[PDB]
């Protein structure tokens, strides 16, 4: 899960500006898409796969003379041990698909059950042996919001040129409907709520409360 | 003197909106003050 942050990470980079007055905006879109393709190639090579130790201080382990018959070697890392043991369980077709233990596995495991899960098999196997990019991504997302602000002011004044009668009545109604919201919490301030001046709808409320 | 179909139709209509035969008792609903504050009310009627 991705961690939530306290600052905006990206911006939409609006596209309602006239593409015949402001130029090179398509250049910006091409550059952003190219950077979006220049890191999909990096994240891929961060999950890169490598095959460097099929067979090839605590990285080297001496195997027992018993397990040395299922490996072909007497020393090597633990990775080679678990891998070659799995390869031996796979080549001889021992998994039940119609693990069924072989004859030499009886000795290497010191078990006569002749049938054991693979989990226990590898259990016995063990038993036998960066900062500047954040500033750049905040500086860029600090300009695509300034662009997203100037574009909004252009959108407002351009939509004011066309239909000014429609925008002005909206501004006057937003004003007459927002100056009322901001003047709704000036009644409770602890220096005008104990002076008995606002207690002489705070009277029908006590009727509803007492009934409640 | 209206036909029965219309009489029952208008009666069920009036009863649907609770204008007549509204089942209600005022002992379970408390009083309250409406948004309209106290004032001075009059009802104008045509001369009989």
């Amino acid at each position: 899960n991705p961690v939530p942050v306290t600052y905006p990470t990206d911006a939409y980079i609006p596209t309602y500006l006239p593409d015949d007055k402001v130029s090179n905006l398509a250049d910006l879109k091409k550059l952003i898409e190219m950077d979006s393709r220049l890191d999909l190639y990096l994240t891929r090579r961060r999950l890169d796969t490598s095959i460097n130790l099929p067979t090839n201080d605590g990285g080297k382990v001496q195997y027992s003379p018993n397990l040395a018959t299922l490996i072909g070697m007497q020393t090597g890392s633990v990775n080679d041990a678990v891998y070659s043991i799995y390869k031996y369980i796979l080549i001889n077709n021992l998994f039940v698909t119609e693990v069924k233990l072989d004859s030499l596995l009886q000795k290497v495991l010191d078990t006569n059950a002749a049938h054991l899960p693979l989990m226990n098999v590898v259990q016995t196997v063990n038993k036998l042996v960066d900062a500047e990019d954040t500033a750049k991504l905040r500086e860029i997302t600090k300009l695509a919001l300034q662009l997203n602000s100037s574009a909004q002011k252009y959108q407002f004044f351009h939509e004011l040129s066309l239909h000014p009668r429609e925008t002005l009545t909206h501004y006057l109604w937003s004003s007459k409907q927002n100056e009322l919201v901001l003047q709704g919490d000036q009644y409770f301030n602890e220096d005008a709520a104990r002076t008995s001046d606002i207690y002489s709808s705070l009277m029908g409320n006590i009727s509803l409360l007492y009934s409640q | 003197a209206m036909d029965v179909a219309s009489i029952v139709k208008i009666h069920a209509f009036l009863e649907k909106w609770g204008l007549i035969n509204y089942q209600i008792d005022p002992r379970t609903k408390p009083s309250l003050i409406g948004p309209s504050f106290t004032g001075h009310f009059q009802v104008v009627l045509d001369t009989p």
